[PDB]
């Protein structure tokens, strides 16, 4: 979104029309998903690992189940991610999402699933 | 992202409440020629199958409800469960977010093999990009 | 798709419903980058000599009908690839095969029909 | 291609075979509001023109039959059976690969710009992108 | 089996034999390296709930228990590890566990026990 | 490695042979309390039945012989050669040079993944990690 | 691994439930010529016995029950019971994973002396130092 | 055991004892697996046409099948691959075979047996 | 013609009059040297030792009897050669064809005789 | 470069089928004031003379034909065919291209010093450096 | 090596003493399945033939006993003496230490002259990884 | 195993189990295979001449009858070594001791063997 | 020959007297090892399909026995050359030709006969 | 080396051919107080010994013949023929150049130790350091 | 030579005729260039009575009937050696056996004569 005039917009005439979820991409990126892990995190006994961002590259704590810890690929690309199954993969934007370049993929709120599903089994 | 604020989305699991909204397997969606895929799972040693029927607005292009079944393993309920979390709300592509490696951790007790209780993922995608040649958008296919 | 999965797409009721294929996802396109093209290169006195990859650099060699030697792009991005008759081509992988970073056309299995496209002609 | 492996190409190419045994001039394709492109490309003066035309299945995405057709040059019937055996099997995005330059300069032969015998890969790029506004997927088409 | 993937295999009626347990390997005993900081443990009634991920040191953080420090050692021998009661050792896998190659004691389930016998004493 | 050195070696297939001179089912072992291993393994979805018996020297360690059972697929007969050619006349360094990746990339054009219709890896790793527990000798089975 | 998961795991003491489950000194093996391993160690300072005990299936590699013994020192009760929560269930590439030195600094509070109230490890690297030898293979031993 | 002979040694002494293969050199057991393919892939005109060999890299040529480029990963473990179809492995020496931290299996035949089945199909 | 046109130059009336065409420059056309002797490369029963291309740098060769490794020249020029009978000397551009300094010989279709002169004799 | 694709095309002799086409010692060739050069060498170490002489178009400047002349040694007459396949078709920018260097180590073997045999591209060099004089351009000599 | 330690070695050795402890070649040992190996090498080219014999306690992985036998050479009796000396109280991984070019060049002299006249090596690894191969454990010999 | 204990044994319940060997984890290897060249190493009227200690390296010194040279490989590995008849090893930990490339061998105690056999002759 | 002179100015009375080959110019031997060499190790159905060119090694390449790879040691000494059949050879010329150092050895024209000894054997 | 190429090479081999041209065992020397070495190597395992006796010119120093026997094992005829091939019609700084590791890995298999049908190079440097000794040139002996 | 034998050149067919003393390399210079550097160096109240090397280097150590280091000399040579009553030499191997490229001697029995010379006087 580069209109970036969320609030002064949807009052019933655009908002009985689809707007898409706002983007900057990466203050957005940060504001959103970092923090719907950290909404997850400890004050109850329902155990957590935490959230972790140890060089401002989002290394969020998956110590039991998979490994999914974020870095970044050398020069001339963004991004160098694992998967423990499926292997790896190379993210870069397409809509503001980050989308995997191999696969199409993204991870934007699939790692707020992964948390809260370590606790259900 | 995520605002209530309490910490006791963990302490109910977020899958029953999904379930409990628009239960089942009936949904909402428009009528036109382009139209909403069916998603099936097999195997009889295990039993299981996993009819993930997207039901989905044409005039938003967001799923609005998407319904799970579960035979066979009592293991795949859960898996299709945020199958059907992450998927709702959102457009085709970030309801093609979903990878198998998901739900694959969960049950993991790591093995070299692969259950058949890990295929929810593989459900939905059967139903989804059945709805990328029937909805005559192969984009997002491949 | 991060399906990686043996079999459990064979139980024919999803064998009969579309899912995705050749996307596995890293390694796969050097191996449908590759499917024909070092195939005629030997064991036969016709067809076409020597089209072979190096060291992990892959090319395509025709009598005098086209060349391509994978490159790479100027600093910010990597991976270029270039014609004689159409100048200067981008790529990197955008959602699955090679797409170009200058378009969209891919060079997936242009290195192999042109190898047999150099026995017809 | 694919691992066989057939070194017997050896004056022999099987997409002629392939374009006889299926018919030419309709292919299958599903009643719907999405609906087939077709292709066209031609040079007066030369008199060269080819007809390719996609007929494909609007409910499972893949070109099932690829037409063509070739006037005037008799080294542009050649190239024509490369737009005739990549794209089936596949859907769009996988059938978009093809470049101009592709058969170009596998015409001939000298330097830079060739002949004009050739216009195969521009007569199914006016098919596909017929059938990116036919079939109603405008992204592919840019 | 080092597809890391094997789908429709033992059902559980034609097994009766040993099941191989997971190898991937870059990862793999890193999912049983912690096993109980995310099935357990943080924000329980009991001691001891921090945990860190740098960008590859990762361990469980008892330092009454003692904490084990992962380091790389210099180029010729990969990994370094110092223990406070027994001293560096030197560690690289052998099926995919993160062990010293002079035993078969390895620090992937020690973390395991410690975090939930620091409920005890 | 390996010699003969003949240009109709690959002529014939060498699996075909070897399954036909042993006759039939039937191997080489010693009798004592560690003991040979057995590799059932079964896919009711995909059809396909195996057993790879091991039967090994316990004195000199080598695999003398091994067979294969192949019902359901007919194309996995041919792929559970390979765990009965390597393994026979070798060592237990022998046993494990294997993948499943080996035999199943084949018959693909790699997918996203694989396929059950060849199981035979897993059938005689059913067997050599249940003759490293009962050979007693568990340093290489996890 | 597996589980539930809750910190109820935490809430009443993991020894207990263990000690609960098959008291004491006996187990589950399978009788062979080479035998399940005897652990003992003792101390002559508070002059107690700690056995650790494995018994262990020999045709799996999985110890299926180790029952610990505690005389004398009070806090060595808790320190012998945790090597039996980890090496049951598991392989015996599991059951040498841990060290003395992951219980000789838990009741640290850093003293002088280590007592002989941490000495339960090395009763139970008295039973896969005289396990690995009668098994048969002393190749992790040593 | 180190020599520089065969011979002069059991003389039908004993022969009723065979004795387990030796593995003399750690560079000998990548000469190996070199051996055994060339009439195990070559020899004929009938399928497979090529098996690359390069200099300071081994590779594996087949068409479709895949291909398997031995790598080396950062100076302080030698030695890495990545299957086209398996995921990452990892490769040190035991007694001078070269052997997988992930199974224990060795690339000593795994890089000979798709080799002959390229022939077969 | 230096614009890149050499279509609508040929539908004969101009054709007939004289023009020449065979300019690479560089970056840009390898048809007429590198893979000009992928022709006369092995398939076929004639022996030739080599064509193959290296890291990504064309050093072409003839290892049978025309070594003329195309290298270049230290910073302050481009082009350096190499020849067996009269020793390394530099070369440079002049119409696009790699041009020797001495006065004038271009290898650009010498290599091609000689690799199929070295099995006449 | 060179495309046909025929590679048993250098199988069989070259040479032959190129002094086959053009019966004998007659080339085609203009007038004016420029003027087709005169190339001889002399090796008496044969005891006879290797006469190449360019005849080459005056308006087009396109080597027509070039006609040898070669005796003794049965290697020497195909040291003189390389330089008249290449030039032929060409113009006098490929008529400066040719080495000496070419067909002085094919024979060998690699020498220092060229053989009797050898001396054919001298006597096609001693028809440029007279005929690129008497063309009125002695430019491309040096 | 272990600091005794003598500071009174000269030219004697205790390893007559050892090899007397019991007459050769018997020993004690454990009965079950791991029977011991028993190692033969000759030369018949050196006339010497070493029985060496390794008779081991099972069930503690310690070798108890072994002693040789040398016929022909008289220089090959030292040879064997050493490897019987080191190996007896110690571990079967304390046996799998020694080298062939322990005994093959401190017999004479420069790297150019190597003999048969001292193979005592070959034939205690011909019992201790003959053993090993009995013991059902191949990843120490290998 | 890093027990670390300095006894607490003998009262005759473990004195009836055997015990083999606990490691070292990096000491004990390096000693032993020096302990016989620091108790027959010179000084005496017969035993071998000498011994020469280095830092950084180590050897055993025999007039003429060869020995081990201890030496260590480029960085991707460690130890390399160098002998008379035994031509070049490396090693690498990983049956509890140094494991031979070649064949599995542990130089520990071979060293200690060669000094009195070169007091033999 | 640094004569420069393989006469034709000669009756080739000069030639009837013993003459050995000798490589003038530093380039010429290249042609003489790997003309030799490779004059077999390239398409036909009988063994033996290609070989590889690279930069700064410039050997045979055969997956039939394996290799011997050409290395150099670093500046102060020339060549270096290894195998893992018969050491670290160690390098450099004597004669114009490649004149290893173990014994004066050359291997200009000895591992032609392990080409033609690979249908053999 | 040079290529002449011949095409048709590999299907014969030279060995066969350099046999039949001596009837039986006979060679060509000059006759002068400086002599011809005299060389044969004798492996025990082989169970014959190789006679390689070179006939030198003594005028040229070139080998004119170099004849072989070979008994016993039938994989020694194969490395003494190629060892009488390459020295024919060289010099002895080209025969002086030969090295054991050609046919010191043909028979491979794993050439873990050296197979004695592999010492036939052994027999010819019995004769041409034994050549140099009697030809009165040593130095490349040592 | 290159040999990888030493056995099965001497049981009495091939000993009768001279056996060669061989020079090389690696297997060769390690104790037998090392043999009476500390030979007479100690295990005796006699001899003389020191001569020593140094930590990574050789040296002869005569009190004061004469010396030897080796040395090194800048890149474009390896190794070098000083002699008191004839100023520097330079060593080099060429036959595996050093060879000083001054005049021509090696130091393998130079280092021998003098230690025993210094016993006599």
């Amino acid at each position: 979104v580069e209109s970036s005039t969320d609030g002064q917009v949807v009052p019933q005439e655009v908002l009985n029309l689809p707007l898409e979820k706002a983007h900057e991409e990466a203050d957005d990126y940060l504001d959103h998903l970092l923090d719907s892990l950290e909404e997850l995190s400890e004050a109850h006994p329902d155990c957590i690992p935490d959230v972790e961002l140890s060089h401002g590259v989002m290394t969020l704590e998956i110590p039991a189940f998979g490994t999914y810890v974020i870095n970044k690929q050398p020069p001339n690309k963004q991004i160098w991610l694992a998967s423990p199954l499926s292997g790896p993969n190379r993210f870069d934007l397409l809509n503001g999402e980050w989308v995997s370049l191999r696969n199409g993929t993204k991870l934007t709120d699939i790692l707020t699933e992964e948390v809260e599903k370590a606790i259900s089994k | 992202g995520s605002h209530m604020s309490s910490i006791t989305k963990r302490l109910y699991h977020p899958k029953v409440i999904e379930h409990y909204t628009h239960p089942r397997n009936v949904g909402s969606l428009d009528k036109k020629l382009p139209n909403v895929g069916t998603g099936l799972v097999g195997a009889p040693a295990c039993g299981d199958v996993m009819r993930l029927q997207i039901k989905v607005n044409d005039s938003t292009g967001v799923i609005e409800d998407v319904k799970f079944k579960t035979f066979g393993c009592g293991s795949a309920i859960a898996s299709s469960s945020y199958m059907t979390e992450l998927v709702q709300g959102m457009t085709l592509d970030d309801a093609a977010k979903i990878k198998n490696t998901e739900i694959a951790k969960e049950l993991s007790l790591p093995p070299v093999k692969l259950h058949c209780s890990m295929l929810a993922e593989d459900a939905i995608k059967a139903a989804i990009k059945d709805y990328k040649s029937k909805r005559n958008t192969p984009t997002m296919l491949s």
